C-alpha cells in the first residue's frame, strides 16, 4: 500500500 | 552564552527576500562580549580540528579559507557561531549559505541569523552551535562523540521532516512553475495554489481521484470482471478457497501452465509464477493460502511474455517501462559468482527509498529460484546470454526498468487509456504481460494483469536503460491545465496608522463585484459577510486561513510589522502591496530602533510585489516614496496634495496615481483624470473633515483600480461603506444621544493622535478626552501623546491599559501627566488651560467621561478594547  | 529567544522565519522577511527559511536567535554574550578569537587561548586550533570543513567557508575575504583568516585576525564569537551553525547543518547533507550577525540596541545581546532547510534541523543546529563554541572556549576542544551524536541527530531530523520522492518531484515541478505549495497538517497532504484555485495531493492521489475508482482498482476480481465486460483482454482465471476446487479450477482455466496467487498480499507474498503439474500446484496453493489474509486464492492461466508498467495520467499514456528481473550476462566470459558482487559494487545501486536500483540480495529464496534456473553458482553463461536470479521483475529485488514509451503501439495506447477511464482513475499504473509492446495485445496474447491507484513513478523518471519521462510535469499539467498558477489576487496592506480601515474599505469595494473576499484585519478574520475567526489575526498564521479556504477568490491581508518581525510574510508574492505611511512611534520593539529600520521592515511588502503586480505608495511620505526603487513591478502613487512633484512626474511618464484635487477623489491614468466621488458623499471622510480617511480611501481606490475594477463598482463601494458600529468596530465611530456626541477611535500613537486632532478641533462643542497607550512603548511616546492631548482637547482623563505588557502599573499615566504638564507650562496666557486628571480603570474613565458631558459636547474615547466602549455606550442608549 502507498506508492503502488 | 545564554539563548534568549529563537524565532523561525518562513517567508520574505526583514533580513532577506528570496531567502524565506531563516532562524534568528538573540544570543547573550555575558562574558565573552568583547573577546576576539585571537585573544582566546587555543580557540583557533581546537575549532579547526573539531571542524576542518570550515576551510571551505568563503567569508568576507572572498577566497578559500577566508573565514579561517578572519578567525586568525581575531573575530567576535557571533561570527564563528553562525559559521559553525552553517557548517554543522551542512555536514548533515543540507546545503545552506546565508548568515548574518548584528549588534542589538541592548548592551550584551547579539542577533544571529542562520539559513536552514528543515525547521527543526535549523533550530537544533542553532542550539548546538553555541554549545560547541562554549565547550571549545572552556576546554579547548569538543568531544568527537558529541559531534557525531549531533550530526546523527541532524540527519535524523532531516530524514523525519522529508517528503517522499513522488511528493518531492511533484513539489519541485510546482516550484519550477511558480505555483505556491503548502504542507497540510492532517495526512501528509500538499496544497497547491490559493483559495478557489487550489488542488491537493497526498503522494500521487489528487483531490479529484475518485474513491470508487481506487476501491475498484484495489479489488482484483472486481477489476477483472469490469475489464472483461468492457472487452479488455484480462487473464482467464478463477477463485478457490478449498482444496477440492483446485482440479476443477485448473480444468476451467484451460490446462497448463497456471498461476496461483493470493487475493490480498504485499510484495508478492506467496505468489507462484509458473507451475506445470500437480504437486507443485498443491504446495503453491498451500503457500498462497497461508499467505493470503482471507484464505482465498486466485488461480489463472499463465501468460508468457515480459512485464511492462504503463503510467496513465489524465487519460494519456505518459511512460511505459518494461520490468526485467534481476539478471546477469556472461558476455565477458565470467560466471554468476563474480557478477553478483560486481554489480553490487556499482554506484548506481543503493538501498533506502531514494536510490531506485537496489543491491542484488542473494536470499535463500533467491538461492532456491536460481536452483530452479537449471544452473549453479559457477556455471558460466552460454554465449553471454541473460541468466536471471528471480522472476518477480521488481526494482526492490534488484531488477531493472527499460523505457518503452516510444515503442508502444497506438492501439495499445488507446486500450490503456480506455482501461484507465473505465476503472475511473486520473493517475493509474497498469501492469501488462506481453511478448511485444510494439504490437497490439490481440495479435500477441497480451493481458492486463492489474491496475494500481497511487502508483509510484520512481522507475519512469530514472529508467536506467532509456529516456527519462517528466511524470511530475504531466501530473502538474493535469492539476493546472493551461499556463495557470493556483494564485488568487492578494492585496497586502501595511503601514503605521491606517491598515484596518483600508483593508475593510478594500474588502467592501471588491465585495461590490460579485466575488467572495477573504480578508484579515486587527478585529478578526472574515470570509465574505461572515466572521471566520476572532482575535488579532494580523500575522501569517491568519493569512493561511484565508489562503487555504476553498471559497475565497480575493485575499486582503492587513500585514502589521509584528508578524513580519516574528515569522515574515505568509505568502511569497502579492498582487498589490500597499504602504500607507511610516512614522517612528512604537520604536524599541525587537531590533527596530530607528525609523530607517522601520521603513526597511515595512518595505518587505513593497518588495514582495510580483513583476506583474503593483506597489501603492504614499508619495507624500518621503520614506515610503523612497521605496520606489528596489521594487519589482509597477509603482502607483497616492497623495493628498495634488501638486506633489514626484506624483506629477510619475503621471507624465506613465500614469496610475491617485489624488484629492478639488473636493474629488481622482485617479490619474497619465494625462486623463477620472473622478470617483465628491469626498463629501463618502461617509467615512465625514463630509471631507477627516483627511486621513481620505488618504485611506485614495489608497484603496487606487489599489482596486490597478486590478481592473470598474469605476462604477469603486464608486458604489465608496458610497455604501459606513464608518459606524455596524461595519467599523472602533474606527471613527460617531454615537449620537441628543445632548452630546461620542467619538470612539483606535488612536494610540502620536501620528494617529495628530490625525484625530485634525478632525476633532473642527468640532464646535466641548472636548472631553480619555487617552492611553500600550505599556510596551517608550517614555518619549507617552510624553508626545500627553502634549498632543493637551493641545487638542479641553478635558483630559488619562488611563493606562490593563494589559500593561510588563511595564509597572501607573508609570505611563504619570508620564502622560508629565507631558500634559509640560505643554501647560509652555503656554504664557490662558490660550488653552485644559484640565487634567488620571484614573487607571477603563470603566471608571469612560463613566467619568460620559457623566460630565455638557450640551453639544464631544467625548472621545481611546480604550484598550473596542468592545468595552461599544457595550458601555450601548447600555446607556
Ligand atoms: N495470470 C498471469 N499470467 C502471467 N503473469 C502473471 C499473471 N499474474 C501475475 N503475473 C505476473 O506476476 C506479477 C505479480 O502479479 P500481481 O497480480 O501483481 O500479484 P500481487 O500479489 O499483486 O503482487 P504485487 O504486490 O502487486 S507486485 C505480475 O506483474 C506479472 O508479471
Ligand atoms: N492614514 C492615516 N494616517 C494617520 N492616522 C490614521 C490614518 N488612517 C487612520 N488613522 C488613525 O489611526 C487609528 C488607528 O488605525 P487603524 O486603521 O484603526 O488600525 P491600524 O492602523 O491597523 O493600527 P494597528 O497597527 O492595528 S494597532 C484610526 O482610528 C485613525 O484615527
Ligand atoms: N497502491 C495502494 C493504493 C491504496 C489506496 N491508497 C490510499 N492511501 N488509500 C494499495 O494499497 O494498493
Ligand atoms: N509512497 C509515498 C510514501 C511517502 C508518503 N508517506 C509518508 N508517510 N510521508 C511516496 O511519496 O512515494
Ligand atoms: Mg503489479
Ligand atoms: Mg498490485
Ligand atoms: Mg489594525
Amino acid at each position: 500500500d502507498d506508492d503502488d | 552564552m545564554k539563548i534568549l529567544k529563537l524565532q523561525t522565519l518562513r517567508g520574505p522577511n526583514y533580513w532577506s527576500i528570496h531567502r524565506h527559511k531563516l532562524v534568528v536567535m538573540r544570543l547573550d554574550l555575558e562574558d565573552l562580549y568583547e573577546k576576539y578569537t585571537s585573544d582566546i587561548p587555543g580557540f583557533y586550533k581546537g575549532l579547526t580540528e573539531v571542524l576542518p570543513s570550515l576551510v571551505e567557508h568563503l567569508c568576507s575575504p572572498g577566497v578559500k579559507g577566508g573565514f579561517l583568516t578572519r578567525v586568525e585576525k581575531g573575530t567576535l564569537i557571533g561570527h564563528v557561531i553562525e559559521h559553525v551553525a552553517i557548517e554543522l547543518q551542512e555536514l548533515a547533507g543540507m546545503p545552506v549559505g546565508f548568515g548574518r550577525t548584528r549588534e542589538t540596541s541592548t548592551t550584551g545581546v547579539f542577533q544571529v541569523v542562520i539559513e536552514y532547510e528543515n525547521e527543526q534541523a535549523g533550530r537544533y543546529a542553532a542550539r548546538a552551535a553555541v554549545r560547541l563554541c562554549q565547550s571549545i572556549v572552556d576546554t579547548g576542544t569538543y568531544p568527537a562523540t558529541e559531534l557525531q551524536q549531533d550530526l546523527e541527530d541532524l540527519k535524523e531530523l532531516k530524514n523525519q521532516a522529508s517528503l517522499g520522492p513522488s511528493t518531492e518531484a511533484i513539489v519541485k515541478e510546482a516550484e519550477a512553475r511558480g505555483i505556491p505549495w503548502t504542507q497540510l497538517g492532517a495526512r501528509f497532504m500538499i496544497q497547491f495554489g490559493y483559495g478557489v484555485n487550489q488542488k491537493k495531493i497526498q503522494a500521487t492521489l489528487s483531490n479529484q481521484t475518485g474513491i470508487l475508482g481506487v476501491e475498484l482498482a484495489c479489488d482484483k476480481e472486481g477489476t477483472k470482471r469490469i475489464l472483461k465486460d468492457a472487452g479488455v483482454p484480462v487473464p482467464r482465471g478463477t477463485v478457490a478457497r478449498y482444496f477440492d476446487e483446485l482440479q476443477d479450477a485448473i480444468e476451467y482455466v484451460g490446462g497448463y501452465p497456471i498461476v496461483i496467487k493470493p487475493l490480498d498480499g504485499n510484495h508478492g507474498r506467496g505468489i507462484t509464477i509458473d507451475v506445470k503439474n500437480w504437486q507443485e500446484a498443491e504446495e503453491a496453493y498451500d503457500l498462497a493460502r497461508k499467505a493470503s489474509k482471507t484464505k482465498t486464492v486466485i488461480v489463472e492461466r499463465y501468460y508468457t511474455g515480459k512485464d511492462h508498467r504503463v503510467l496513465v495520467v489524465n487519460g494519456k499514456v505518459v511512460a511505459v517501462a518494461e520490468r526485467v528481473p534481476a539478471h546477469v550476462v556472461g558476455n565477458g566470459k565470467s560466471t554468476i559468482a563474480e557478477l553478483i558482487e560486481e554489480t553490487n559494487r556499482d554506484p548506481q545501486r543503493g538501498d533506502g527509498h531514494d536510490n531506485i536500483l537496489t543491491r542484488i540480495t542473494v536470499d535463500k529464496s533467491a538461492l532456491d529460484i536460481l536452483g530452479k534456473q537449471g544452473y549453479s553458482i559457477d556455471s558460466i553463461p552460454l554465449k553471454g546470454k541473460k541468466c536471471f536470479l528471480r522472476a518477480t521483475a521488481n526494482l526492490s529485488t534488484g531488477g531493472i526498468a527499460v523505457d518503452r514509451t516510444d515503442e508502444i503501439h497506438p492501439e495499445n495506447v488507446w486500450l490503456l487509456s480506455r482501461v484507465a477511464k473505465i476503472i475511473g482513475l486520473d493517475i493509474a499504473g497498469i501492469d501488462v504481460v506481453t511478448e511485444d509492446i510494439s504490437q497490439p495485445l490481440r495479435e500477441v496474447e497480451g493481458v492486463i494483469v492489474e491496475v494500481n491507484a497511487a502508483p509510484g513513478f520512481r522507475m519512469h523518471v530514472a529508467p536506467s536503460r532509456g529516456l527519462a519521462r517528466n511524470v511530475a510535469g504531466a501530473v502538474m499539467d493535469m492539476l493546472f491545465p493551461g499556463s495557470k498558477n493556483g494564485r488568487i489576487p492578494i492585496l497586502s496592506v501595511t503601514g503605521t496608522n491606517g491598515k484596518t480601515t483600508t483593508t475593510r474599505l478594500l474588502a467592501h469595494i471588491i465585495k461590490q463585484t460579485g466575488k467572495v473576499v477573504g480578508y484579515t484585519t486587527t478585529d478578526g478574520t472574515y470570509i465574505g459577510e461572515y466572521l471566520a475567526e476572532t482575535g488579532d489575526n494580523t500575522g501569517p498564521q491568519s493569512a493561511h486561513l484565508i489562503l487555504s479556504d476553498p471559497t475565497v477568490e480575493v485575499a486582503v491581508l492587513e500585514t502589521a510589522r509584528g508578524g513580519i518581525l516574528r515569522s515574515g510574510l505568509g505568502f511569497s508574492s502579492c498582487e498589490v502591496g500597499i504602504v500607507l505611511n511610516v512614522t517612528a512611534d512604537h520604536l524599541g520593539i525587537g531590533d527596530i530602533d530607528t525609523i530607517e529600520q522601520l521603513a526597511k521592515l515595512k518595505s518587505v511588502v513593497a518588495e514582495s510585489v510580483m513583476p506583474k503586480g503593483y506597489a501603492v505608495l504614499n508619495a507624500e511620505d518621503p520614506l515610503v516614496a523612497a521605496m520606489a526603487d528596489r521594487v519589482k513591478g509597477q509603482v502607483a502613487y497616492f497623495s493628498m496634495d495634488p501638486n506633489n512633484e514626484l506624483l506629477l512626474r510619475h503621471t507624465e511618464a506613465g500614469g496610475l496615481a491617485a489624488i484629492y484635487e478639488n473636493g474629488y477623489i481622482s485617479i490619474l491614468k497619465g494625462d486623463w483624470t477620472l473622478r470617483i466621488e465628491k469626498a463629501v458623499n463618502v461617509p467615512i471622510t465625514m463630509a471631507g473633515k477627516a483627511p486621513f480617511m481620505i488618504a485611506n480611501a485614495l489608497a484603496a481606490c487606487l489599489a482596486v483600480f490597478t486590478q481592473g475594477v470598474k469605476i462604477e463598482h469603486i464608486r458604489k463601494g465608496l458610497s455604501t461603506f459606513v464608518a459606524s458600529v455596524d461595519q467599523t468596530p472602533g474606527r471613527m465611530n460617531m454615537f449620537n444621544m441628543g445632548s452630546y456626541h461620542a467619538l470612539v477611535d483606535y488612536a494610540h500613537n502620536p501620528a494617529s493622535y495628530e490625525a484625530l486632532g485634525g478632525f476633532v478641533r473642527n468640532w464646535p462643542g466641548k472636548r472631553i478626552g480619555v487617552v492611553g497607550g500600550p505599556g510596551d512603548r517608550r517614555d518619549e511616546d507617552f510624553v508626545s501623546l500627553g502634549e498632543l492631548a493637551a493641545d487638542i482637547f479641553d478635558e483630559i482623563i488619562i488611563k493606562e491599559d490593563d494589559d500593561t505588557r510588563g511595564r509597572p502599573r501607573g508609570n505611563a499615566a504619570e508620564l502622560i501627566c508629565q507631558g500634559v504638564k509640560q505643554f501647560l507650562n509652555g503656554i504664557k496666557n490662558s490660550e488653552s488651560k485644559a484640565t487634567y486628571e488620571s484614573i487607571l480603570d477603563e470603566t471608571a474613565a469612560i463613566n467619568t467621561a460620559l457623566d460630565r458631558a455638557p450640551i453639544d459636547g464631544l467625548v472621545v474615547i481611546l480604550p484598550e478594547s473596542v468592545n468595552r466602549a461599544i457595550s458601555l455606550i450601548e447600555g446607556r442608549h
